[PDB]
RNA sequence: AUAAACAUACUUUGAAUCGGCCAAGUCUGGUAAGCAGGACUGGCGAUGCGGGAUGAACCGAACGUCGAGAUAAAGUGCCAAA
RNA sequence: UGUCGGCUCUUCCUAUCCAUUUCAAGCAGAAUUGAAAAAAGGUAUGAUUGUUCACCAUUUAAUAGGGAACGUGAGCUGGGU
RNA sequence: AAUGGCUGAAAGCCUCUCAAGCCAGAAUUUCGUCUAGAUGAAUACUUUGUCUUUUUCUUGUUACUUUAGUACAAUUGAAAAUUAUAUACGUUGUAUUUAUUAUCUCGUGUAUUACUCUAUCAAAAGGGUAGUGAAUACUGAGUUAACAAAUUAAAGCAUAA
C-alpha cells in the first residue's frame, strides 16, 4: 500500500555513509581550474577558527529595502599567521588519474615540520631530512636537484607546493605543525616551477592568496557529537506519548 | 641441447555437457589445425612432465613424467585423445605436454 | 537434388490396363521420389499402391551440366491467406541445381517449408525472358563488377589459425 | 615447456565480444594476454543503441545496498575484462587463475609498446561486419558514461606515433643499406659456390 | 577505380580445391556469387565448372576476344596467344607459388645447409654496413 | 531491389581543380577553397573524362560509383553528387541567403558586428531580451535594406543553417502563430554571382 | 500369415490397495482457470540416467560392477565436448 | 504465518495532479482543452465517522492514482471486529 | 529526449533522414563541484643489494644472528593509417611455446650490433659521446666424446630504528 500522505525524506543521501574523519585537517578534494593565461599564483590557505562575533556593515546594493543604518550580520573569525612553505610536488596526468612524479624540498626544515613524520616525538632520534639537509651542497645531491626540477618541467602538468603552519603563533598546545599543499594556477610548468623555486623557505601571508570581498570555499571538519539517535541524526518524527519500549525512534 | 618434441596442450578430459571421463585426454598440438593432419600423431608418445621440489633428505626424483600415447582424433579441429599411464592430474588443465616423434614410421 | 523417370499403370476394373502414367519428379533419393510419385497418381487418377504396380524408376542426369541455362519454374505454394501459383526464374547449369536453388529460395524469402511447395513444371527460357529485377543484371554479354571488401582466402582448413601476426586486411581482390 | 612469453593483442579494428571469446578460450589454455588499446575495439549499433544498452545495464543494482550491488566500470579496459570475465568459468580455481593471466590498457604501455602485437581474424571487424552497419568504439562510449581519462590516452598515443614515425624511419634506411649490401654478396665472384645452393632451393 | 573486375575472360586463380594454385579463366557470370570457370582443361587442368568467388582471386590478365560461352577448343586458342601461363610466373603471385613447389621437396639435408648459408650471408651484409 | 552498378558524376567547370585523397574532397575557385569528408564505406569518388552531352566532346567529371548494393545504400550516389555540386558552385559564384524581418507593433532592430560574423536581435516582440546569434565560418551577415539581411558564404549548408539559427533564435512562444507572424524568415536564396 | 515348451492350463493360501495426479491432432459444465467431471492409450505415483539452464509428468531411453566402440534426444563462439 | 484502520518510515510503478521542454485547437489576449518527452523534485490543514471510503470548510504551483504478505502489532495504538 | 529545423537522395519534383551527414532544443544525461572509498603514487628516516622456508625475540614490524644449498655481464618482442585502402602488387600456403652447426683449445686484424660494463651530457628515451669486453662475418686448424653423471631447507634474539 501506498504512503497514506508525502512528505520529503529526513535527511540526505549525498552524505552516506556517514562515519568520522580521522585526521583534525580536512583536504580539499579539488582545486579551482586551471587557466594558462595568467600570473602563477596560490589558490588556498590554512587558518584557525578562533571564533565568532557579530558586525554592523553598510548596505552598497541597490533597489533593496535594506535599513540604510546597516545590517547586523554574524562572522567568523580565522587567525591564518604566515605559512612557511618547505617543498613543491610535480603531478603527472595518467589513465589512473593525477600521479606525483617527484618532490622537491628546501635545506631548511622546522622541527615542527618533522613532528609529522613521527608517533612520539620524544622518544625518537629526531632526525628527519637529516641526511638531505646535510648534503643539500653536495654535487651529487645538487645535480640530482636539478634532475628533478628538469623532469617536472617536462612531465608533469600540476605543480603544488607544500605549506605548513608555525604553531608558536597560535595559542593552541599543538607543537607539529599543518601541512597542506596548495596548488599553482597561472602560466606554463616552466614558469609554474620558477614560481615555486622561488617560494622555498619563505613566507606566505594570507593577503597574497586571498583579495578583498572575495567569497571563498571553505573545508573542515564538523564538531563531534558522539553516538545519536535518528531525531537528531535525520529529524524523524517523534513518536507519541502512549508508545511502549520508547518514543525517539523510527516506527 | 634440440628440440624432438612439440608442445600439446593438456585441454582436458573427454567431458560432456555434466560429465567428464578422466580416461582419455584431450590434447591440443601446437601447429594441427585440423583432423586431417592428426593421422601422422596417431600412435605416438607423449609426456607430462612436471618438477616437484623434493627435500634434500628424501631420495625421490625432482622431475617426473606421466607417459601416454595418442589414440584418435576429436573433432574436426586437429584435438587429439591420448590415454596415459595414469590419468593425468586436473590441476595440470593448460599446462604444457611433450608431444615426441616415436614410435617412428618414417 | 535429383531426377528421376518414373512410370506405373493401375490393374484394376476402374483404370484400362495400358494407360501408362509417367512424371518427372525431384526428390532427394529414389524412395522419396516414388513417395511423391504415388501421392500425385492417388490425388489426380484414384490410383493406389495396392491397385497399381511400378515399371520404372531411373535417374536423370543432365546431357550437358556445363552450359549456363535461364531456368523457369513455375510452382504453387501454401500461405497462411490460401494457395498461390508463383514463377521463379534461376539461373544454373542443372535442372536439379535449380531446383535446389528454388526451394532454398522459397524457404527464406516466403518461410515457406519445403512440405507446401508443388513443382507444377521448369523449363528453360530465352535470354531476355528474365524478369527478375536482380538476375537481368547478369545476363547481358558485358556483365561486369569489380569484387570488394574480399576476405581473404585460406587455402585449406591446415593454414587456419586463431591468432595470428601482424596487421589483417581486406583484398580489392 | 613453458609460456613465459605474452601475447599481445592490438584491440584496434576488431569487435569487443569476438576478441573476448577468442582470449577466454586461450585463457583456458595457459597462454598469457595483454590487449593492448582496449578502447579502439568496436561494438555494433549507434551511440543512441549503446547508450541505451548501458542505461539498463546501469539499472541492475541492490536495492538495500548499492555498494554490494553491481559495479558498472566505465573504462573500456575494464569493460572487456567484464566480456572475458563472463565467457571463464564461474566460483572455481580455473577461472580465477585464467582471469590472472589477462589485461587490458587504454595505451600501450612502456613495456608492451615494443613487442611484436597479433590479431585474430575471427574478431575482425573487416570480417564480421556489414560496412554500412554503424558500430561504436568503446572508448567514444566510455567517455558518454563517464570516463574521464579519454583525452589522457589520446596525448599519450600522439606521443607515441611521433615516436615509433622516426623509429621506423631510420630502421628503414638501414634496411635498405643492409639490402644493397646483400646484394653485393649474392653477386660477388667468391660466393658462387654458397649461391648457388640458394637458388637451387628458391631462396635466392 | 578498381582495376580488377569479374568479366568474361578475366583470369582467376583458384585458392581452394583440388586445383587450388591452378590459373582459370571466366567464361560466364552466373550471378553476383557465381562464376562459369573454363581455365583450359587441356593447359591448366581446371575443368569447366560453377565455383563461387570466395573461393578464387583475380589477376591482372584478361584474355582478349574471349566471349561467354567460349569453347574449349577456342578458348584454349586464345589462352595461348596471350601467353598467359608465360605473364603470370614473371608475377609476384607467380614466383609466390613457385617457390611453394620449391619448398615442398626440401629434405632436412636441404633445409640445413640453407640455414647455415642463409645466416653467413646476412650476418655478412650486416658487417659491410657503416655506422657513421 | 539491388543494383549492379549505381553512378553519378558531376562536371568541374573551367577555373576549378579538385584532389580526392579517400573520399576526402578539397575543391578549389576563384573564390577560396572547401573541403568536406564524405565517409561512406561504399562509394568510390574519381576524376575522370566522360562525354556528358549526347554529342559534345569530353570534359573532366568527378564520378561517384557504387557497385552491388540495396536501395537504402544506393540512395547516398546522388546525395554525395550534390554535395559536390553545392560545392562546386559555392567557390565559383558563392551563395547567399536573403533575410527580411516580419513584425506587427513593436520594431525590430538588427546590431551586426564590424566583422559581420555576428547579428544581434532587439526589441523582438517587444522583449527585453537580447538575442545575439553568431555565425559559421565563411558566413558573413550584411544589411542589405530596411528589414532585410543577407548571408553571404562559399558553403550551402552553413550559410542555410546560419539562416536556420536566426529564425529559429525568434520564435513565439505560448501564443497563437497564426497570429503572431513575427520572425526573420529566408525570403529567397540565390547565387551572389 | 506370424509368433508361442523356462509354452499352456491352472489349484490353494494370503499380502497391499481402491484420496490418485499428468499429457493430448479428445469431450461435457463454465467467460475462464495450474477449475470440476469423463472415453482410449501412455505415463508420474513407484523412476534413477542423457537433453530441455532450472522443473513428478515433456523428448530420448528405463538401471548388476566395469573396459573399448558405434549411437538416441539434442547440440557444435566462450562458459561447454563438438 | 497475530486477523481492520490510523500514527511512523523507506522504497518502487506511471495509466502525470504541479513545476521543465514541445505539438494541436472550434488557440486574438487571458483562462482552458487534446497529446508527446520526462518519475530527478513536490503533492497540505481541519469538522463528523473506528472507519478504507464519503461529504463539507479552507489553503496551495498541485493539494494525482497505486504497489511492496490488501508494506509496516518481540514498531505503537486498540477506536472497529 | 519529445519536437522544431539545415543540406539531401531514394522517387529528375518533393521530403527534418522507416537514408548517409548536421543544428537548435528538458525539472534530462555526462563532465565540473560535494561525501565515502579499493588497488595505488611521491617524499622523510631505518635498512638491504641472488634467493627462501622452518624455528625463534618483541606489544608488533623491519634490519639483524647461525648452519647449509643455490646463480654468476654480454645476441631477449615495435611502423602508422586505411580496408570502396592515390597508382602498381595481391607479394600466395602455419601466431606464441619453438628458428644458434656438439665441447674445448689454437690463430690476426677489421667491421657490425635495439649486446654487457665504465665515464660523461642527458633522460619518467629500446638517447648521444668516448672507452672496454661479448657474439658474429671475413675464416682456418686441431682435441675430446663410447659406461657413468650432467629449486631453497633447518635453527636464533646481541644490537639498532
Amino acid at each position: 500500500s501506498h504512503r497514506k500522505f508525502e512528505a520529503p525524506r529526513h535527511g540526505s543521501l549525498a552524505f552516506h555513509p556517514r562515519k568520522r574523519v580521522h585526521k583534525v585537517r580536512a583536504t580539499v578534494s579539488a582545486f579551482p581550474k586551471d587557466n594558462a593565461a595568467e600570473k602563477p599564483h596560490l589558490t588556498g590557505f590554512l587558518g584557525f577558527k578562533a571564533g565568532m562575533t557579530h558586525v554592523i556593515r553598510e548596505v552598497k546594493r541597490t533597489n533593496t529595502k535594506l535599513p540604510k543604518d546597516g545590517v547586523l550580520e554574524p562572522v567568523t573569525i580565522i587567525e591564518t599567521p604566515p605559512m612557511v612553505v618547505a617543498g613543491f610536488v610535480g603531478y603527472k596526468k595518467t589513465t589512473t588519474g593525477l600521479k606525483p612524479i617527484t618532490a622537491v624540498f628546501a635545506e631548511h626544515i622546522a622541527d615542527e615540520f618533522k613532528r609529522r613524520y613521527t608517533k612520539k616525538w620524544y622518544k625518537n632520534t629526531k632526525n628527519q631530512f637529516a641526511v638531505h639537509t646535510e648534503k643539500y651542497n653536495d654535487v651529487k645531491a645538487k645535480s640530482k636537484r636539478e634532475r628533478q626540477i628538469r623532469l617536472i618541467k617536462n612531465r608533469c602538468d600540476v605543480v603544488r607546493v607544500i605549506a605548513h603552519t608555525q604553531m608558536a603563533l597560535v595559542p593552541l598546545k599543538q607543537k607539529k605543525a599543518e601541512v597542506m599543499e596548495i596548488q599553482i594556477n597561472g602560466g606554463s610548468i616552466a614558469e609554474k616551477v620558477d614560481f615555486a623555486v622561488s617560494l622555498l623557505e619563505k613566507q606566505i601571508s594570507v593577503n597574497s592568496v586571498f583579495g578583498t570581498d572575495e567569497c571563498i570555499d571553505v573545508c573542515s571538519v564538523t564538531k563531534g557529537h558522539g553516538y545519536n539517535g535518528v531525531i537528531k541524526r535525520f529529524g524523524v518524527r517523534h513518536l507519541p506519548r502512549k508508545t511502549h519500549r520508547g518514543l525517539r525512534k523510527v516506527a | 641441447k634440440c628440440r624432438l618434441h612439440v608442445n600439446a596442450v593438456f585441454m582436458g578430459f573427454q567431458r560432456a555437457q555434466r560429465n567428464q571421463y578422466p580416461n582419455v585426454a584431450l590434447l591440443q598440438i601446437s601447429g594441427v589445425n585440423t583432423k586431417e593432419d592428426t593421422p601422422f600423431y596417431i600412435g605416438k608418445r607423449v609426456a607430462y612432465v612436471y618438477k616437484v621440489n623434493v627435500k634434500k633428505g628424501s631420495n625421490k626424483p625432482a622431475i617426473r613424467a606421466i607417459f601416454g600415447k595418442i589414440v584418435a582424433p576429436h573433432g574436426n579441429h586437429g584435438v587429439v585423445k591420448a590415454r596415459f599411464l595414469h590419468n593425468l592430474p586436473p590441476k595440470a588443465m593448460g599446462q604444457n605436454l611433450k608431444v615426441f616423434l616415436y614410435p617412428s614410421n618414417i | 537434388m535429383k531426377e528421376y523417370y518414373i512410370t506405373a499403370r493401375c490393374t484394376d476394373k476402374a483404370h484400362n490396363p495400358n494407360e501408362i502414367f509417367r512424371s518427372r519428379v525431384f526428390a532427394p533419393n529414389y524412395v522419396v521420389a516414388k513417395s511423391k510419385f504415388w501421392m500425385m497418381l492417388k490425388k489426380q487418377h484414384k490410383v493406389k499402391k495396392i491397385n497399381a504396380e511400378l515399371l520404372q524408376c531411373q535417374p536423370i542426369f543432365e546431357k550437358n551440366p556445363t552450359v549456363v541455362k535461364n531456368y523457369q519454374i513455375f510452382l504453387r505454394y501454401v500461405s497462411a491467406g490460401g494457395i498461390h501459383n508463383i514463377t521463379k526464374q534461376y539461373r544454373d547449369v542443372t535442372r536439379v541445381g535449380a531446383v535446389r536453388q528454388m526451394y532454398n529460395d522459397l524457404a527464406s524469402q516466403y518461410r515457406t517449408r519445403q512440405d507446401k511447395i508443388q513443382l507444377i513444371s521448369i523449363t528453360t527460357v530465352g535470354d531476355k525472358a528474365v524478369k527478375n529485377p536482380v538476375l537481368h543484371q547478369f545476363v547481358g554479354h558485358h556483365v561486369k563488377f569489380p569484387m570488394v571488401h574480399c576476405k581473404p582466402v585460406i587455402a585449406s582448413k591446415r593454414f587456419n589459425l586463431p591468432i595470428k601476426a601482424g596487421k589483417l586486411t581486406t583484398k580489392l581482390c | 615447456s613453458t609460456n613465459n612469453k605474452v601475447t599481445v593483442i592490438d584491440c584496434h579494428g576488431h569487435v569487443l565480444g569476438r576478441v573476448a571469446s577468442v582470449v577466454a578460450k586461450h585463457l583456458l589454455l595457459g597462454q598469457k594476454f595483454v590487449l593492448v588499446r582496449c578502447e579502439d575495439l568496436q561494438v555494433c549499433g549507434t551511440l543512441k543503441m549503446r547508450l541505451v544498452q548501458w542505461e539498463l545495464y546501469q539499472r541492475k543494482r541492490v536495492n538495500t545496498n548499492p555498494t554490494r550491488g553491481a559495479f558498472h566500470h566505465r573504462s573500456p579496459a575494464d569493460m572487456v575484462r567484464k566480456a572475458v570475465r563472463g565467457m571463464l568459468p564461474k566460483n572455481n580455481y580455473r577461472g580465477k587463475l585464467a582471469l590472472k593471466n589477462l589485461k587490458c590498457f587504454e595505451g600501450c604501455p612502456a613495456p608492451y609498446d615494443k613487442m611484436k602485437k597479433s590479431s585474430i581474424p575471427e574478431a575482425a571487424a573487416i570480417y564480421s561486419f556489414n560496412p554500412t552497419r554503424k558500430r561504436t568504439l568503446l572508448g567514444e562510449l566510455g567517455t558518454a558514461v563517464g570516463w574521464k581519462y579519454a583525452d589522457v590516452v589520446a596525448k599519450n598515443e600522439a606521443e607515441r606515433k611521433e615516436r615509433a614515425a622516426k623509429w621506423y624511419a631510420a630502421k628503414q634506411l638501414k634496411q635498405k643499406a643492409v639490402a644493397e649490401a646483400k646484394e653485393k654478396i649474392l653477386a660477388d665472384e667468391k660466393y658462387k659456390a654458397k649461391v648457388a645452393i640458394l637458388k637451387k632451393f628458391g631462396y635466392a | 577505380v578498381f582495376s580488377r573486375f569479374v568479366e568474361v575472360g578475366r583470369v582467376v586463380l583458384m585458392k581452394t580445391g583440388p586445383f587450388a594454385s591452378k590459373l582459370a579463366v571466366i567464361v560466364e557470370i552466373l550471378d553476383h556469387n557465381r562464376v562459369l570457370v573454363d581455365g583450359p582443361q587441356a593447359i591448366t587442368g581446371v575443368p569447366r565448372q560453377v565455383v563461387n568467388l570466395n573461393t578464387i582471386s583475380l589477376t591482372s590478365f584478361v584474355v582478349n576476344k574471349v566471349t561467354r560461352g567460349m569453347t574449349h577448343k577456342k578458348l584454349c586458342l586464345r589462352f595461348t596467344q596471350d601467353a598467359i601461363i608465360k605473364r603470370f610466373n614473371k608475377t609476384a603471385t607467380g614466383k609466390a607459388i613457385e617457390k611453394r613447389i620449391l619448398r615442398e621437396k626440401m629434405t632436412d639435408f636441404d633445409k640445413f645447409q640453407v640455414s647455415i648459408i642463409n645466416r653467413k650471408i646476412n650476418a655478412a651484409a650486416k658487417i659491410a654496413v657503416s655506422k657513421k | 531491389p539491388r543494383l549492379l552498378k549505381k553512378t553519378e558524376h558531376v562536371v568541374i567547370p573551367e577555373g576549378v581543380n579538385i584532389e580526392i585523397n579517400r573520399k576526402n574532397i578539397k575543391v578549389t575557385g576563384p573564390r577560396g577553397s572547401l573541403t568536406r569528408e564524405f565517409q561512406h564505406p561504399k562509394v568510390d569518388i574519381y576524376a575522370s573524362k566522360l562525354v556528358v552531352k549526347k554529342e559534345g566532346p569530353k570534359e573532366n567529371v568527378v564520378v561517384i560509383d557504387m557497385w552491388y548494393g540495396n536501395r537504402r545504400d544506393s540512395a547516398v550516389v546522388r546525395t554525395i553528387a550534390s554535395h559536390i555540386k553545392n560545392m562546386i558552385t559555392g567557390v565559383t559564384k558563392g551563395y547567399q541567403y536573403k533575410m527580411r524581418v516580419v513584425y506587427a507593433h513593436f520594431p525590430v532592430t538588427l546590431v551586426i558586428a564590424d566583422d559581420g560574423k555576428s547579428i544581434q536581435v532587439q526589441n523582438f516582440l517587444g522583449e527585453k531580451r537580447t538575442r545575439h546569434i553568431e555565425m559559421y565560418d565563411g558566413v558573413v551577415v550584411k544589411k542589405l535594406g530596411k528589414d532585410e539581411i543577407c548571408l553571404e558564404g562559399n558553403d550551402v549548408e552553413k550559410v542555410s543553417q546560419s539562416a536556420a539559427n536566426i529564425h529559429a533564435a525568434n520564435l513565439v512562444r505560448n501564443k497563437d502563430i497564426r497570429q503572431f507572424l513575427d520572425g526573420v524568415y529566408v525570403s529567397e536564396k540565390c547565387l551572389i554571382e
